């Protein structure tokens, strides 16, 4: 899990699966060293019109996130980046990875690899309020095979996670969160 | 409706419980309620007490009843980059809005 890259549940059609999500690059960061222009998000991996939608309130929360935390930093403000959310999602699902791409791009912006095997998802708002999502049990059932140790959820879901048969959650630990600054802190212990 | 279905289900599971259960007598208390109906499927009531900033409450007359939406707004950039310039700050409306 190199620096910029999140593993990310989502339903599919047809059972769950475990797509990643990624980001680059896309001009050098100094091209103006004074220049006020913004860093345009450029989206690719076929998306439909809700998903642009979700994608840029996820990036203004990140954008905002990181001017609240660290000042200094301003590489996400001023750098064009290319954002890349592989197609499979299941149209109804997919808001659900809104989480994921809030935490790709924090990622990219200071460096530090994300913790290892840590999937997440849930839908994000512009204050970071999570808000259920539907589908857990494919996800779950999904990403045990992985490999993924740490599945985190939001918060007003726990209780579908506490009703499947004890077998399928035996073994990897979960969290469960409500406002979205928390997650910042255990994905970068 | 949905209440509706609720209380019949308690009522069956209740029933369940007299043709062959130990009890005679079912007696739902709020306490024994779990075992009819299992954990609570909802426990906020509204979405959180207002963030500092940049939100307000606002109704809306949904195609199903009432509902209480939160309008919510942010910056999006420094604010404070050049004092002395000129180039006002644009919105982005977002939420799949209609052209009205």
């Amino acid at each position: 899990t190199p620096p910029g890259v999140v593993m990310g549940l989502a339903w599919t059609a047809m059972g769950g699966s475990t797509l990643f999500v990624e980001t680059s690059l896309r001009r050098p960061q100094d091209k103006d060293a004074k220049g006020d222009k913004d860093g345009s998000l450029e989206v690719t991996g076929q998306l439909g019109e809700v998903m642009k939608e979700s994608a840029r309130i996820a990036y203004t929360f990140a954008r905002a996130f990181l001017m609240q935390h660290a000042p200094a930093n301003d590489y996400l403000v001023t750098s064009h980046i290319h954002l890349h959310v592989p197609e499979g999602a299941t149209p109804k699902d997919g808001p659900s990875a809104g989480c994921t791409i809030v935490t790709a791009l924090l990622s990219l912006a200071m460096g530090r690899p994300v913790r290892q095997n840590l999937a997440m998802t849930g839908e994000v708002s512009l204050t970071g309020k999570i808000l259920p999502v539907g589908g857990i049990k494919e996800k779950t059932i999904a990403a045990k095979r992985a490999g993924v140790t740490c599945i985190v959820l939001p918060a007003e879901n726990k209780k579908d996670f506490y009703d499947l048969a004890a077998f399928i959650t035996e073994g990897l630990e979960v969290h469960f969160v409500e406002h979205y600054r928390e997650i910042f802190d255990i994905a970068f212990p | 409706r949905n209440l509706q279905k609720q209380v019949e289900k308690v009522l069956r599971k209740s029933a369940y419980k007299i043709v062959s259960g130990e009890a005679e007598s079912v007696e739902v208390t709020p306490e024994n309620l779990q075992d009819f109906v299992g954990k609570p499927v909802f426990t906020v009531e509204r979405m959180y007490d207002v963030t500092p900033p940049g939100v307000v409450m606002g109704l809306a007359w949904t195609a199903m009843g009432g509902s209480t939406l939160f309008v919510e707004t942010s910056l999006r950039r420094p604010q404070d980059k050049d004092a002395k310039g000129d180039k006002d700050g644009s919105l982005e409306v977002t939420g799949q809005l209609g052209e009205v």
